[PDB]
């Protein structure tokens, strides 16, 4: 009982700094999307990994690249690329 | 992380909201340690899911 | 050992170590420190150049002054020594049967004249040193080409004349270049010494010889169509012509492709298909489904037309067999864990060394338990037919059907990381003569690297002590730190 | 709530779905990451109430063996476990007290674990996807193993 | 390829029975059947073969003595001598080191086990000149053995 | 702490100041609380300085601090390390129980 | 304390190898004595020591040091 | 190096995850000084600090969660890379909480600032001592926000401020909105000031300086804007573009902006997409009131470059993307603000010029450059004996044959006489004090001399 | 005084001090156990040979 409640504890303050940690009711949505957004960041993230996907794509500058990376982390960059 | 998480990937949803929540502790046991080093590996295709990631299957 | 066949003794001025480099006949070569006041003999450094005796010579050089004494043999050494190393290396020129100091003007630093083995008076200037900080010398307003290169090939049966395709970033159009030996080729009669093919644009592309007398050129177009065009040196104007001949239509794009006996082994998004060569087009001698996994074929490359080996984009590796009589390839292993091949081949029949996207580079062996089975079996038996599987084997299919289907996996061998993507492995029977076998891999933001097998137990173990001294060094300096100031 | 018959036609491996995966809440999903590629199902002493572990088998498993490569060092004679002394001459020891107990050769220890033993391995250890279920008896399978080859 | 093998002594083990059917082909598995708790045998067990051509030479073949009795098999549902055998080498063993020669035996005991000799009669009188020659003399399980018609 | 189970972590920011342990709990990782082979300096939060609390071990929170705290190799390994302040806010169910007990 | 778990003369006047007198001396990196007749005839067959077996790599000096204490007079 | 007592500004060091290097200018020409040792971890960010009351040492924060304050140093007789304090920050992977990939400086060196995407970002306060001393640091935490260009801006001692482009992650729509944040010394903790929605397209912040309430540069999709914090000016302009429009044309942006200011000139370079290089004034527009006017005219143009700078010599160094990273010194300064034909103007926003790239390079110069090969998609590899390796270049698009052998040129061969051994030199004893030299050869049966 | 000063030349000396503390383990309290483990495994380090072994193995019990 007195360790279970710190359990609890931990996981509300774990889940604050690592964002995404799933607990037991995990919507398919909401776990989704973590993993989404992790790949955006990795991808980004580390040098070769942004090259090879800004040559893949063609895009023309590295950078344009990087933040196509980051407005995709938004739900709204599907409908954003729609309307133009 | 790759390796040792064959193991979790099943009952990490699962019906029975017992086995679901033992297999969530590990996981976020996981994750903690490793947020960039399971990206690799997460159990997800371009059916599985809406969205993906498009440029995953990229190739140069 | 043999007897010498030479010898020269050379004090170098920075650290005054008096040095006695002696050649040997046989090719070994040999240099020693000499103590100035016993006399006596250590730090034996041998190494091995050539076969025909060494006769070494001596010179002055710079890059601060410095002093070399180069090594004659089948190819010329140089054996210089950078600060407290030093590096026998080659040199350009084939060989020198003697070599002197030179000093002239035009004005002369590191100017040295030569006799060629030819027997023929020359002058040269020696110019990059590979130390141990750059090791590799580039050779070849502001400067911009529209065209964006693709891809490179090397002629099967040309060792090394290497073809060069690229492509234009706008309308699509596609240029081909080719050298052998040193320098370019014209085209034809033509000034230029490039071709450009109008409305192709190269997905990817291979050289590949249907027949052993001539030699094809192999294009996919975005359009998923497969081109074939046919290369004519002339030998000698000489210039290359290249000449269409074929259009085929694909179903997918053919990330990848190679030359399995006598055939294109091509590779579709999903399926294998292996192509021979036929008049008005190419035509599908055969084709293999892939097992259930496999979503692309990123890279492919094979054993002695014997076995294949397949990566994929998300899942990692299989291992194949050319099956005779089948007219198709059959699994036989699978690997457990997922990894993004970017590419992958053979160091050796029953092992595989490969890349990920992520930077990882790693080494996979597969089972002895199915290396006696391959051994002792005749291909054609493992997709139907008797094969003796021990008891365990079935009873993990049936009770894992999805991990364990092929039904073997690899032993992960090697792992390792290094943050770029590797693109290339290149396995090389040797380096400048070494002993050991390296594979020489080279990556995306641009990089060498190789892996060396140590051949040893005895040198594992030391380099190991050595690996294990060094990491840690910092907790060390900071355990000795702490600890004097607690007392002191 | 699709039956598993519609629920088997999406999987590519129709044989691991089972009557419980219909009631997930999301079964779509648990039915394709199940059918992945490399996962291993979640061990099957769910559902059953006696806590993982429990007597029928558990009632005969033998002691310990050590490995023979250790037995070769003799102490399985100096120190006999399987299956005495006063408390008035335990006492007494205590106070002498007697020297010498084991007489074990200290060269011989180093050199099983390092020398001859260098690179002995366990004989079976296990594979990628095999779990331990309860009933299952290690003991037999090594053998059958020791057994087929020699015979 | 499943074969209902009874009339065992309480005392045959699963060992005992692979290498009894061994010789006829691969196996996948054998049971011998046992009380649920005490363990006491069944007297009789499934042998399960790989190729069904095996069990059924298995079934038209070694329906055999062992530890006294002779084994009713069913569906589940050229003479040679050999002396101065390794004891620790029964029928089973002897089948296996002479089957390789062609289509094949006993290996004789008394009270106090293997008694040292026994025969095995070949289809083919040539096989069991290969047999002789090719086995008398070299030595099987550090005894040299004698090989004769 | 590893084996008493009410006492509750802090688990904010590192600052640039050091944790402290007192002569009795010297010698001990604040995570696992085992006395080996230490590795790399605690460091706590502002928030955990300021006065008087500041002197106290990161264990207790009662004796006087003295020694610097490190972080053992393996908690160090695993990650531990940088979890957040490993220090102890409540004085713990155990401690008080003696306390009373005693007067 | 022994653990089993973890004037000297150190010199031979007659050879290990001749057996007789040192002519010609030799010293090693040890403290190895030969002729100049047996050392080099050791490393036509051996690697290492006649002793020791360490690592001579044929490296031999000029022992005078020898002749010197097989001198009555010393050096 | 080399001088007792010297100190410029021109010299620089530039990094690249593991490797890390130091280059000297001034001279013209950059020159390699050092390379120091391997590092073993990923560098994620890397910005100078210079601090009042002295070198100047890189801060650099990595992967390992730590900020570590480095200062390349002299000591034995080579140079090393020395560290000073590398403070502890999250866990050690590249994962998006923890707090690097933005590291900003305050340009006098009074505090550092670090940011993740998403989650939370620091702020570190620098002070110098018989040591130096990092206080503790200084945190905000908006929970859903991704950030995306924090440019910082310079201040004149007042109070540190910065400024983010944040891109909510739980939302119906896009909307990336940019916040300024002000670090108090006075109560000491960063508050956030103004927040202002802006267009999706948002790309990248820059930091104008003085205009004597910070003005930002905010480059859109095919636009600029420049904003004050208080909302009192928001002035547009249209960015220019190219004539032909090759093929697959994006909608254009700004990717790098550097502002060199001297002598009341203002100047900003700012550069686009496709290499174009820009530049802008904000000038009192005399007429209406003194308020901004905000020009974008034409300069050379140049391949991408990922960052800029500028010495306090008139060289310029940009540090190119895909490869090959130059050194320009200009001497034009450009298009004057002038000209109504090739300028544009904050007065009307609407309204749009094009202009035709010039290839001649008229206001840069060229002074330097360094071959890196920084993407290569294949190669092969010829002569394995000497370890040739062909590979192509991706800008430039020529032949690059990287060899490990010694270069060696030769120059006027001449036929000898059949069967030569050896060969000596002497320096001719007849004529002393000339160049004059003897060079022997041998046969075996004969002698040659010359 | 026994840490800081040689063990050759105490004056008491140590092997002559060892046998004299093992009767003390038996002390009880705690100021004289904790003072005297502190005493005792000292001359472990320091000094092991001066007592024979069975006056160690006296002590282990
Ligand atoms: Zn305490
Ligand atoms: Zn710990
Ligand atoms: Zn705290
Ligand atoms: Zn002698
Ligand atoms: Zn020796």
């Amino acid at each position: 009982m007195a360790e279970k409640q710190r359990q609890l504890k931990l996981q509300k303050i774990y889940k604050q700094k690592y964002i995404g940690l799933g607990d037991e009711s995990t919507t398919r949505e909401q776990w989704q999307r973590n993993v989404r957004n992790d790949t955006l960041n990795t991808l980004q993230g580390h040098s070769a990994s942004l090259e090879y996907v800004s040559l893949s794509r063609g895009d023309l500058s590295i950078r344009d690249t990087r933040i196509h990376l980051l407005k995709s982390m938004s739900p709204g960059y599907k409908a954003y690329l729609r309307e133009e | 992380p790759g390796l040792f998480m064959n193991y979790i990937w099943a009952g990490l949803f699962h019906p029975a909201k017992n086995v679901r929540k033992a297999f969530w502790r590990v996981y976020n046991n996981m994750y903690v340690m490793y947020q960039d080093a399971m990206v690799p590996f997460y159990p997800v295709t371009p059916d599985n899911n809406e969205e993906y990631i498009e440029e995953l299957d990229l190739v140069l | 050992s043999e007897k010498i066949s030479d010898m020269i003794m050379v004090r170098d001025s920075s650290i005054g170590q008096l040095n006695l480099h002696v050649g040997l006949e046989n090719g070994v070569y040999m240099k020693f420190h000499i103590g100035d006041v016993d006399g006596s003999f250590t730090d034996i450094k041998r190494r091995f150049l050539g076969l025909k005796p060494v006769s070494l010579s001596y010179l002055r050089e710079i890059s601060k002054w410095m002093s070399c004494v180069v090594c004659h043999s089948s190819s010329t050494w140089v054996s210089y020594t950078w600060k407290n190393v030093w590096t026998i290396r080659q040199l350009k020129d084939q060989n020198m049967l003697s070599c002197s100091k030179f000093v002239n003007a035009d004005v002369a630093i590191n100017g040295v004249c030569s006799i060629s083995s030819s027997g023929r008076l020359n002058i040269g200037r020696v110019s990059n040193f590979p130390t141990l900080d750059n090791w590799f010398h580039v050779h070849e307003m502001l400067q911009i080409s529209t065209f964006r290169p693709r891809t490179i090939l090397s002629f099967p049966n040309n060792p090394k004349s290497i073809l060069f395709i690229d492509n234009h970033s706008g309308k699509k159009q596609c240029r081909i270049s080719l050298q052998i030996d040193g320098e370019c080729l014209k085209f034809g009669s033509s000034d230029h010494l490039y071709k450009i093919l109008d409305d192709i644009d190269c997905v990817s592309a291979a050289i590949i010889d249907f027949t052993r007398q001539a030699d094809h050129l192999i294009i996919c177009a975005g359009d998923k169509r497969l081109l074939t065009y046919k290369i004519l040196v002339n030998k000698d104007k000489l210039s290359f012509d290249i000449e269409l001949l074929h259009q085929t239509e694909i179903i997918s794009p053919i990330h990848a492709m190679l030359k399995f006996k006598n055939f294109l082994l091509t590779a579709m998004g999903s399926t294998i298909v292996l192509y021979g060569l036929g008049k008005k087009q190419l035509l599908r001698r055969s084709v293999t489904q892939t097992p259930v996994s496999i979503t692309k074929i990123v890279s492919m490359h094979q054993w002695n037309y014997e076995r294949l080996a397949v990566g994929d984009i998300h899942e990692s590796v299989t291992l194949f067999i050319w099956d005779p009589a089948g007219n198709v390839f059959i699994p036989y292993v699978d690997d457990s864990v997922k990894r993004h091949v970017t590419v992958l081949k053979f160091l050796d029949e029953a092992t595989v060394i490969g890349a990920d996207r992520y930077g990882n580079a790693w080494t996979l062996r597969s089972p002895p338990e199915c290396e006696k089975i391959m051994s002792n079996h005749d291909p054609s038996e493992l997709s139907n037919g008797a094969i003796k599987y021990p008891l365990d084997v079935i009873t993990l299919q049936q009770k894992l059907p999805n991990t364990y289907d092929c039904k073997f996996k690899f032993q992960l061998l090697n792992h390792f990381f290094v943050n770029d993507i590797i693109t290339d492995f290149h396995i090389l029977d040797s380096l400048s003569n070494s002993d050991r076998p390296g594979c020489i891999y080279m990556g995306l933001q641009g990089t060498v690297g190789c892996f060396i097998p140590l051949l040893s137990k005895g040198n594992v173990f030391m380099m190991g002590n050595i690996e294990n001294i060094m990491a840690e060094a910092d907790d060390t300096f900071y355990l000795d730190y702490e600890s004097r100031k607690k007392n002191n | 709530k699709p039956s598993l018959s519609q629920l088997k036609s999406q999987v590519p491996y129709p044989q691991i779905i089972e009557w419980y995966d219909c009631d997930a809440r999301y079964p779509g999903l648990l039915a394709s990451i199940k059918c992945t590629k490399n996962v291993i199902p979640v061990p099957s002493h769910w559902q059953s109430k006696k806590e993982y572990l429990s007597g029928r088998s558990l009632l005969g498993k033998r002691p310990f063996e050590l490995p023979d490569i250790i037995k070769k060092t003799n102490i399985e004679q100096m120190r006999s476990t399987l299956p005495e002394k006063s408390l008035k001459e335990a006492s007494r020891a205590r106070v002498q007290p007697k020297m010498g107990a084991l007489d074990l050769d200290y060269k011989k220890l180093h050199d099983v674990f390092f020398k001859i033993g260098a690179n002995w391995k366990p004989d079976h250890l296990l594979c990628f996807g095999d779990v331990y279920y309860e009933n299952r008896n290690l003991f037999e399978e090594t053998n059958w193993k020791r057994m087929v080859d020699h015979k | 390829n499943t074969v209902y093998v009874g009339n065992i002594d309480p005392r045959i083990t699963k060992e005992q029975l692979y290498e009894l059917f061994i010789q006829i082909n691969p196996v996948l598995r054998i049971k011998y059947p046992k009380d649920k708790v005490l363990q006491a045998y069944q007297g009789y067990a499934f042998i399960e073969f790989y190729n069904q051509g095996d069990a059924q030479y298995a079934i038209k073949i070694m329906n055999r003595l062992i530890k006294v009795r002779q084994v009713t098999n069913s569906t589940g549902t050229a003479k040679l001598f050999i002396k101065n055998l390794a004891d620790s080498i029964d029928s089973d063993q002897l089948v296996k080191i002479f089957n390789k020669f062609g289509k094949l035996p006993e290996i004789f005991y008394l009270s106090n086990g293997k008694l040292k000799c026994a025969y095995v009669y070949f289809e083919d009188f040539e096989k069991a000149d290969l047999a002789i020659k090719s086995l008398n003399n070299q030595l099987v399980a550090n005894n040299r053995i004698t090989v004769d018609y | 702490s590893r084996h008493q189970f009410d006492l509750i972590m802090c688990l904010k920011q590192p600052g640039v100041q050091t944790g402290l342990l007192c002569e009795k709990c010297d010698g001990k990782c604040p995570i696992c609380d085992s006395y080996v082979r230490p590795k790399r300096k605690v460091r706590v939060c502002e928030n955990c300085s300021f006065g008087k609390q500041a002197k106290n071990c990161i264990i207790c929170n009662l004796n006087v601090g003295v020694n610097d705290a490190f972080y053992c190799w393996e908690c160090c390994r695993l990650g531990k390390d940088k979890d957040g302040c490993p220090r102890i806010l409540n004085l713990g169910s155990n401690r008080l129980d003696r306390h009373f007990e005693k007067k | 304390l022994n653990q089993e778990w973890n004037d000297l003369e150190k010199i031979p006047f007659k050879c290990t190898l001749c057996k007789e007198d040192y002519k010609s001396p030799v010293v090693t990196n040890c403290g190895h004595y030969f002729c100049g007749s047996c050392f080099a005839k050791d490393m036509k067959k051996g690697t290492k020591c006649f002793i020791c077996h360490k690592e001579t790599h044929g490296s031999a000096k000029v022992a005078s040091d020898l002749q010197k204490m097989l001198n009555k007079r010393k050096s | 190096l080399e001088a007792g007592s010297k100190r410029e500004q021109s010299q620089l060091c530039v990094a690249t995850e593991t490797h890390l290097e130091l280059y000297d200018t001034a001279d013209g020409e950059l020159k390699l000084i050092a390379k120091f040792q391997n590092l073993f971890a990923t560098i994620t960010s890397m910005k100078s600090l210079d601090l009042p009351h002295w070198p100047t040492f890189l801060a650099l924060t990595s992967d390992s969660g730590n900020l570590s304050i480095v200062q390349i140093i002299m000591h034995a007789g080579a140079l090393r890379l020395k560290t000073l304090v590398n403070q502890p920050l999250t866990r050690t992977t590249l994962r998006r909480v923890s707090p690097i990939s933005y590291m900003e400086i305050d340009p006098n060196g009074r505090c550092i600032i670090l940011s993740s995407v998403e989650q939370n970002k620091l702020c570190f306060l620098v002070d110098y001592a018989q040591k130096l001393r990092i206080s503790s640091p200084l945190e905000i935490i908006r929970p859903h926000m991704v950030t995306l260009d924090m440019a910082v801006v310079d201040v004149n001692f007042n109070n540190p401020c910065f400024v983010t482009l944040e891109i909510d992650n739980a939302a119906t729509q896009l909307s990336v909105h940019l916040i300024f944040y002000v670090l108090e010394l006075g109560l000491n903790h960063i508050v956030k000031k103004a927040d202002y929605l802006v267009n999706p397209s948002a790309n990248f912040v820059l930091s104008l300086p003085d205009l004597s309430n910070p003005f930002v540069v905010i480059g859109f999709e095919n636009h600029i804007l420049v904003k004050d914090m208080n909302g009192f000016f928001s002035l547009k302009v249209e960015i220019p573009k190219r004539s032909i429009t090759n093929s697959r044309h994006k909608n254009v942006t700004i990717i790098s902006g550097i502002v060199q200011k001297l002598k009341n000139d203002f100047f900003v370079l700012l550069q686009s997409n496709h290499g174009d290089l820009f530049k802008l004034t904000v000038s009192p527009d005399t007429n209406d009131r003194n308020r901004p006017l905000v020009q974008l005219s034409y300069f050379d143009t140049i391949q991408n470059s990922h960052q800029l700078h500028i010495f306090k010599n008139g060289y310029l160094f940009a540090l190119s993307e895909m490869n090959n990273n130059f050194l320009f010194q200009f001497e034009k300064l450009g298009v004057e603000k002038n000209d109504f034909s090739n300028v544009l103007t904050s007065k009307d926003p609407n309204k749009s010029l094009v202009f035709e790239p010039s290839i001649k390079l008229q206001n840069l110069s060229i002074l330097s450059q360094q071959l890196n090969l920084n993407p290569s998609i294949k190669s092969q590899i010829v002569s394995d004996s000497p370890l040739s390796i062909a590979t192509k270049h991706f800008t430039n698009n020529k032949i690059i044959t990287l060899t490990n052998a010694v270069n060696y040129s030769n120059l006027i061969s001449t036929s000898l006489p059949p069967n030569a051994t050896k060969l000596w030199l002497i320096p001719d004893p007849a004529t002393t004090g000339d160049n004059n030299t003897l060079l022997f050869i041998t046969f075996p049966k004969k002698t040659m001399i010359l | 005084i026994t840490s800081v000063m040689d063990l050759d030349k105490l004056q008491p000396p140590i092997n002559q001090i060892l046998p004299t503390l093992t009767p003390i383990l038996r002390n009880k309290h705690r100021k004289v156990e904790v003072n005297t483990i502190k005493f005792v495994g000292l001359i472990g380090k320091l000094a092991p040979t001066y007592a024979p072994p069975k006056e160690w193995m006296r002590i282990c019990f």
